[PDB]
RNA sequence: AGUUUAACUGGGGCGGUUGCCUCCUAAAAUGUAACGGAGGCGCCCAAAGGUUCCCUCAACCUGGACGGCAAUCAGGUGUUGAGUGUAAGUGCACAAGGGAGCUUGACUGCGAGACGGACAUGUCGAGCAGGGACGAAAGUCGGGACUAGUGAUCCGGCACCUCU
RNA sequence: UUGUGCGCCGAUAAUGUAGCGGGGCUCAAGCACACCGCCGAAGCCGCGGCAGCCAACGUGUUGGCUGGGUAGGGGAGCGUCC
RNA sequence: GGGGAUAAGCUCCGUGCGUCGAGAGGGAAACAGCCCAGAUCGCCGGCUAAGGCCCCUAAGCGUGUGCUAAGUGGAAAAGGAU
RNA sequence: UCAAACUCCGUGAUAGCUGGUUCUCCCCGAAAUGCAUUUAGGUGCAGCGUCGCAUGUUUCUUGCCGGAGGUAGAGCUACUGG
RNA sequence: UUUGAAGAAUGAGCCUGCGAGUCAGGGACAUGUCGCGAGGUUAACCCGGGUGGGGUAGCCGCAGCGAAAGCGAGUCUGAAUAGGGCGUAUCCACACAAGAGUGUGUGGUGUAGUGGUGUGUUCUGGACCCGAAGCGGAGUGAUCUACCCAUGGCCAGGGUGAAG
RNA sequence: GGCGUCUGGGGGGAACGCGGGGAAGUGAAACAUCUCAGUACCCGUAGGAAGAGAAAACAAAAUGUGAUUCCGUGAGUAGUGG
């Protein structure tokens, strides 16, 4: 039997050129008015993921 | 509700850009504002929708 | 019989971040306060909260001027 | 017919609590528990925001038509005992306190360097560019003296885009 | 009268002395201050055997430090069958 | 330090504090958490630590100067007492 | 045998639960904390162990030097109270 | 199994047999060993009484960024050579700017993967072994017991004395 | 409808086929959508195999394939999912 990749990570997580793992920040989809702008120019674009939880993702991604 | 929020659109090209919240009771008309239009590049009068 | 107290807020995990003595770089924070016991002295910026934080590198020296509490930084010489 | 009907708890139940902010316990860095001791929040302001300029209270003493302890006036003393939208603490008289003129930076694109953290969140940020406000100029301005006034993800609505 | 070192009374439970471990001790074997020896452990030393880490040189000896251990991690082995 | 009655072998905290947990050996009569000390193995050798040296019990009914009459030593309070 | 009979089958039902898990030596050796939790006797991440690789004393102890506190203490015509 | 048991906590009467981390998959990660090496390798299938020979369809590596169109040692965001994010194996020399932490250029060095297979964890499977109360599908049961239906049988002896 | 007469059925079988009906324990750390699973079981039916089969098919501008069935890849990907 092959190993399924499991379908919530493989859709939230990626693989970069030299093998890290990125993400992208919460916060930012609803609810946001009284955001101000300082908060949400901190919370865009893919951050790598933290070494806490690089052991688990690698995990899910592969298998 | 008070302070409801409103948002704010650009007059001339009519972009809904900036939203913020005022008291309807105390400022019951529309709110004349200018603000940084950014596809017009220029600061135009911003009307509450 | 029951108590009306026990509610607390989270520590906020305030004061002297940077000692007198230290190399800081340029935006280093030097203190996290609440009010100005600390103020701004020379290449020292005030935060939005009261943070104090460096504009130029060097080394901090706590200092007093006028009866008031200040922070400095030193220019520390190039090699 | 298939199921759900919470947890903490000096056994369980009844009672009370479940998040956020401030103080003491907390042993002079940060942190630190208990059904330990006290309070507050789920807002408000289109000016109670930005900037330029000017000013100094509270209290007491003396004298004044109503007017008296206290209303407005004059004089003197008065370094902070008044006041700061709102709880407490840290601050502020050089004012962040009182008043006046203009105005919308309560911006767009970013952000070196950091604080704090299991992770997720959270916080400060000099400076660059565009386009502005006040100011003669230096300059200040990416909301409010600071810290609370809030809800991840999925799903869906509206407007724009040089995407498919 | 004051300050001290030792004491007395207050004192008082239910199987059997029973609030020194026992015997016993004031001819202290009790208390305080100085002095002298000794006994005491798997501690330290002496003599010998083994192992791990490292170093010195060598074609594996020598030397130095180390060797309690549950959950648990690592290395190397005995025994059985085909 | 908080709660408790400034009670608990109580409960909740802090501590480049300890030990037990996960730890043998000597002492405390027996006695995980106290005191001395961390067991590589052998020896019918030696020196010590805490603790002891009248007999049980190893080594002192040790030396000098005193104190106690209560078996104090070998449990205790306000207070009483030539 | 009855608050829903018996037998076979799904079936080796499923249990955050109790029990059990077998030969040896050598080296190293913890935790009972933090955050979150339909969560408190479970689990995830962090903290503490071991093995490999990389970096080398950056770790640690002592002296000296620069720092900021607001406890112990103390003080009150220096504030708020008694 | 516990903070702690010789424990008056649990289990074992004794002996001998039997009784618990195994297997499958081109699975995933890591680490040894072997082959080839900018390449490695076949699956199905065909030919051989064999373990051998053939089999290029695929897979991994060989360029990245971006949602995507696309661009390409660059790329995305952006009005921006204006900063940032990801990337150009890494190292060495030399120049040029900074000493807001170093950066940019030239030159050299040159890049290591992939197939078996051993071991450790892991995925789907009953997945280290033993153990429920109960849940569904199909059937067996009223010879015991509850009720009913058809047809039979039994009730010694002695009193009281209704209607008519 | 009744007669008379000829030919057929009926039942069994381990697996494999085809068309119908169709759960629950279980996983979701609860659970109803979902999973377990069109599995277990039941029904009707043949055969030596059955079913499918000769384009009202793919495809994407290539002047391409050319009935069905069965293996390997595509691929645990495009997607789908409280």
């Amino acid at each position: 039997p092959k190993a399924k990749t499991h379908s919530g990570a493989s859709k939230r997580f990626r693989r970069t050129g030299t093998g890290k793992i990125v993400r992208q920040k919460a916060n930012r989809r609803h609810l946001l008015e009284h955001k101000p702008t300082k908060r949400t120019r901190r919370l865009d674009g893919r951050t790598t993921v933290s070494a806490a939880d690089n052991s688990r993702i690698n995990k899910l991604l592969n298998g | 509700d008070v302070r409801p929020k409103i948002t704010l659109a650009c007059e001339v090209c009519k972009h809904r850009n900036y939203i913020t919240k005022k008291n309807r009771r105390n400022d019951p008309d529309r709110l004349e504002i200018k603000k940084f239009c950014p596809n017009c590049g220029t600061h135009q009068p911003h009307k509450e929708s | 019989s029951s108590s009306r107290n026990g509610r607390d807020s989270a520590a906020q995990r305030l004061g002297v971040k940077r000692f007198g003595g230290q190399v800081v770089k340029a935006g280093e924070i030097l203190v996290r306060q609440r009010g100005t016991h600390f103020h701004p002295g020379v290449n020292v910026g005030r935060g939005g909260d009261d943070t104090l934080f460096a504009l130029a590198p060097g080394a901090v020296e706590f200092g007093a001027k006028r009866g008031r509490k200040t922070v400095n930084i030193v220019p520390v010489a190039r090699p």
